[PDB]
RNA sequence: GAAUACUGCCAGCUGGGACUGAGGACUGCGACGUAAGUCAAGGAUGCUGGCAUAAUGGUUAUAUGCCGCCCGUCUUGAAAC
RNA sequence: AAAUAUGUAAGAAGUCCUUGUUACUUAAUUGAACGUGGACAUUUGAAUGAAGAGCUUUUAGUGGGCCAUUUUUGGUAAGCA
């Protein structure tokens, strides 16, 4: 018959990695999570308690509950034609903070600093990001850079 | 189409680790600027580690023929892909300009080997400055002293659907 | 051919020109569609949309709700407006001297209001007293208090009132409702 | 209260200062266009004289025309065409050139023909097929009062002001472009020039980037 | 009631654009450029004529 | 009389007809599943805060 | 030292042909005019001829050119041998 | 160890400053959560588009499918599965 267990098809997903097996380092236990933090989920195969299901591997969610050794995380799961709210109790070995959130907060504080310093002059702050604009005019010189003519190479076996 | 020759000069995009790249130049026979720049990037992706996103084109210039009314003999070295492999060929064409010579070359390869524009690579084309360096008989035939020949069997196309006398093919 | 990003030819889905055949209601919506077209006050558009509504979208508004609305500060001399009916309430004992404009009044509500010194006003007299809704206060009854909305969205772990005729013991209190008989919902 | 002479004369006078402002603005736009293009030509000439090469700026504007019909389109290019407002064959739109829009153009490469429009074809498009979107209605332009009523908040007063905002891709290009209804062009008057359309323009077909040959195609279709 | 088209119909052309009258007056459509006697460099022309 | 076993054909089209609406997020999400020792103190903290604000703006 | 080709622009001029004439007092934006006013400026008017009847037209039969498989049903699929 | 697909973020329900509550927590006004008062507004925090956005009730038919490109399994293969 068919087989769809709780950890089916999780072979390479829950292998550890090359040459970093063994016990886990103490930074994962010394990291501090608060309610509202945004965290990434990546399971550790060395810890069998508090494991996430294989669906939530690589998923990103929001902390809603902090307990003794675990963290409650909220994920949005697509079920059919809508998203449902899923609450997960995961031990802290299987989560880490999302770095995109802290990058955005750094942008927020630097952006507020720019607005605060330029408010003393009113110099059209222009605080929105802009994407890659087309590159403008330039003059390239041939002083020591005379062009070299290239041609297609004929065919050879090369074995 | 009716071909034109362009020089296309381009380079890599300048970085802080290396400003002023080496400004490579190539001569392309193409119908227009877009096809010329596409073929330029095609051959530079075959030669060096660069692509269009990582590089730029600094110049494109049409090179028209210096003496468009001198009759030349050109030797052309060509790669083409057949149905089973890749071959090199050397063909020589007596014609008045480089773009017309490569146009007749493309027609000749498409006619005699069923090779398409995507399969033909033009290695080089060069004017043969001296006679008796011509090595093909079909062009060495036209280099003789006081060349003259008749044109037998003249066929004159008519405008009317009916002709009122038996036509003559004297020339 | 057009690659349509929406449904073509769809109705707006909002009811205009009410489905009732009441000639006095049609006169009232004629008056208030004139007022909504030309008085450029939002009150007239609000009461014009409220005039179209069906019976379950016009719940009754009690005199206790009217008095509770008048106990808001700075609202003691406003004109209460109910697009619908006004019923009385014997659970309240004192009533202020208000003016209430409404479609219908029950006999008890009209007696209570005019006994307290206030007055009952129709919508056209409301229009000629306050053409742009000056010093008014619109009240609405509770829509989600009907018996029918109890059964809306019935399912497992909803707590949402099964459609049943007879009640008591042995009418759906068993397997599927307590864990001693099978499971609990 | 005669009310047919004094207010009419005031309206005529107010139109006269509006016309004078439009006239001097168009004079300034014409002057800056011709000085800009002559400066580019002279910069190329001076680079050639000094022995360098003048790499001109990449174009900041493309015109995109839908070429393929509405049947059998994959969902991601279909959604990109709907977001670029090309829901009909022979429909055209200006796009500001950015990396974020170049990725969309790469996505819908096999169903559009796009290129760099010139001032002449921009002027002919706006003058012949010029339609604004006024409370979700397609209104022909035909008078400067419409344009100064709808885009006058963002400085645009006339049709040539709108043309200037399109060609010099200014701060309010997004507002001007979304005010402009998508251009409903016809089939080309001399044909497409190729026997078969749905190959790339490099392959001898029609889709892709005919980077500066879009002016001939759009002027034939317009 | 009817869309009259500019680039014909000079009345509606002048209605949309007042500058068209002085454009036609000064003949800016056919404007003569000022000639410059600049010559390209020898390195440019030998790079162009290089095989 | 064998038949078709399973397919996922047409399912994404059916979903994307009127489909893939994100759930409505709210201020003050539900406190169910939150730790009871936290909620038991949170009730008294909000009660004291409400009493202090009522005494301030009484 | 020129010309010409090629490509591109003109709010340059101008000839022929076809289809359409919706709307129905005025209002608007304009142009030429010092002004009165005029205009190709928010949709066709002016002049003329023949006929005033089966002439146009409608209907119907026939002929010609091109096209057109038998309906209803079950079915993934029916003109179905 | 790709390509293609795939999760999250791109603010006002935000950031910063100050100090109120608690029976939680700490050696400790230490912290946790929710707050009072104050400051930051149209470039309010990338692009493009929005055709209205959100929400609810009720009910029909359907629950034999098949074909094409690409990936792919069994089979010598199949207009096969
Ligand atoms: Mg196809
Ligand atoms: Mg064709």
């Amino acid at each position: 018959g068919k087989s769809h267990g709780y950890r089916s098809r999780t072979r390479y997903m829950f292998q550890r990695d090359f040459r970093k097996h063994g016990a886990v380092h103490l930074s994962t236990y010394l990291k501090v999570y608060k309610v509202g933090d945004i965290v990434d989920i990546k399971a550790n195969g060395s810890i069998q308690k508090g494991m996430p299901h294989k669906f939530y591997q690589g998923k990103t969610g929001v902390v809603y509950n902090v307990t003794k050794s675990s963290v409650g995380v909220i994920i949005n799961k697509m079920v059919g034609n809508r998203y449902l709210e899923k609450r997960l109790n995961l031990r802290v070995e299987h989560i880490k903070h999302s770095k995109c959130r802290q990058e955005f907060l750094e942008r927020v504080k630097a952006n507020a600093a720019k607005r605060a310093e330029a408010k003393a002059q009113g110099v059209a702050v222009q605080l929105k990001r802009q994407p890659a604009q087309p590159r403008e005019s330039r003059i390239v010189s041939t002083e020591g850079n005379v062009p070299q003519t290239l041609a297609p190479v004929p065919y050879e076996t090369f074995i | 189409a009716h071909f034109k020759e362009y020089q296309v000069i381009g380079r890599r995009l300048p970085t802080e680790s290396v400003p002023e790249p080496k400004l490579f130049r190539m001569r392309i026979f193409a119908s227009n600027e877009v096809i010329a720049k596409s073929r330029y990037w095609y051959f530079l992706q075959k030669l060096h580690k660069v692509k269009k996103a990582s590089g730029e084109i600094v110049s494109i210039n049409q090179i028209n023929e210096a003496h468009p009314t001198k009759v030349k003999n050109f030797g052309v070295w060509v790669r083409y892909d057949s149905r089973s492999g890749t071959h090199n060929m050397y063909k020589e064409i007596r014609d008045v300009s480089r773009v017309a010579a490569v146009e007749t070359l493309y027609q000749d390869m498409a006619a005699r080997h069923r090779a398409r524009f995507r399969s033909i690579h033009i290695l080089k084309v060069a004017e043969i400055e001296k006679t008796a360096d011509v090595k093909r008989q079909y062009v060495k035939q036209f280099l003789t002293k006081d060349l003259k020949f008749p044109l037998p069997h003249r066929v004159q196309k008519s405008t009317k659907t009916f002709s009122y006398k038996r036509p003559s093919t004297f020339y | 051919g057009i690659d349509h990003t929406s449904k073509q030819h769809k109705r707006s889905g909002h009811r205009t020109a009410p489905k009732s055949d009441n000639v006095y209601l049609k006169l009232l919506v004629k008056l208030y569609t004139f007022l909504a077209r030309r008085t450029d006050a939002p009150f007239n558009k609000v009461v014009l949309k409220a005039l179209f509504l069906s019976k379950i979208n016009r719940p009754p508004v009690s005199v206790s709700r009217i008095a509770r609305a008048l106990k808001q500060e700075g609202a003691a001399n406003k004109t209460v407006v109910v697009v619908g009916t006004v019923t009385d309430d014997a659970r309240i004992f004192e009533f202020p001297k208000t003016t209430v404009a409404a479609l219908r009044f029950t006999a008890g509500a009209r007696a209570k209001i005019v006994k307290a010194g206030g007055e009952c006003i129709t919508l056209d007299q409301l229009a000629v007293r306050a053409p742009k809704g000056q010093n008014t206060l619109i009240l609405r009854g509770p829509r989600n208090s009907r018996e029918a909305v109890r059964h809306f969205g019935m399912g497992p772990h909803k707590g949402k009132a099964p459609r049943i005729l007879s009640t008591g013991r042995k009418f759906e209190r068993a397997r599927g409702r307590r864990r001693s008989k099978g499971f609990k919902v | 209260a005669e009310q047919v002479a004094a207010e009419r004369a005031a309206r005529k006078a107010a139109n006269k200062e509006k016309r004078a402002i439009i006239l001097e603005r168009n004079a300034a736009y014409q002057k800056e266009y011709e000085t800009a293009e002559r400066n580019i030509i002279q910069a190329k000439r001076d680079a050639k004289a000094a022995g360098s090469y003048y790499v001109e700026a990449q174009h900041k504007l493309v015109f995109v025309v839908r070429i393929k019909g509405i049947n059998k389109i994959p969902p991601k290019p279909r959604k990109v065409l709907q977001l670029l407002r090309l829901t009909r064959i022979n429909s055209g739109t200006f796009v500001k050139v950015t990396k974020a829009t170049l990725e969309l153009l790469k996505l819908i490469e096999p169903y559009v023909a796009y290129g760099y429009p010139s001032y002449s074809t921009i002027r002919q498009l706006v003058y012949k097929r010029g339609f604004g979107k006024i409370n979700k209605q397609r209104v022909p332009l035909s008078d400067n009062a419409i344009i100064e009523a709808n885009l006058g908040k963002y400085g645009i007063l006339s049709i040539d002001d709108l043309i200037h905002e399109i060609i010099t891709v200014g701060p309010h290009f997004k507002q001007a472009n979304n005010f402009l209804w998508p251009f409903k062009l016809s089939n080309p008057s001399g044909g497409w020039g190729v026997p078969r359309k749905f190959k790339h323009f490099i392959q001898g077909g029609s889709f892709g980037n005919r980077e500066e040959f879009i002016n001939k195609l759009v002027k034939s279709m317009n | 009631v009817l869309k009259k088209n500019p680039l014909k119909n000079k009345q509606v052309l002048l209605r949309l654009n007042p500058y068209a009258k002085v454009f036609a007056a000064e003949k800016l459509g056919s404007k003569k450029a000022e000639k410059t006697g600049t010559k390209p460099a020898a390195v440019f022309t030998e790079t162009l004529k290089h095989d | 009389a064998k038949s078709k076993n399973h397919t996922a054909h047409n399912q994404t089209r059916k979903a994307h007809r009127n489909g893939i609406k994100k759930p409505k997020t709210y201020k003050y999400p539900s406190l169910k599943g939150v730790d009871p020792k936290f909620r038991r103190n949170h009730k008294h903290a909000l009660h004291g805060t409400a009493k202090a604000l009522a005494a301030a703006k009484k």
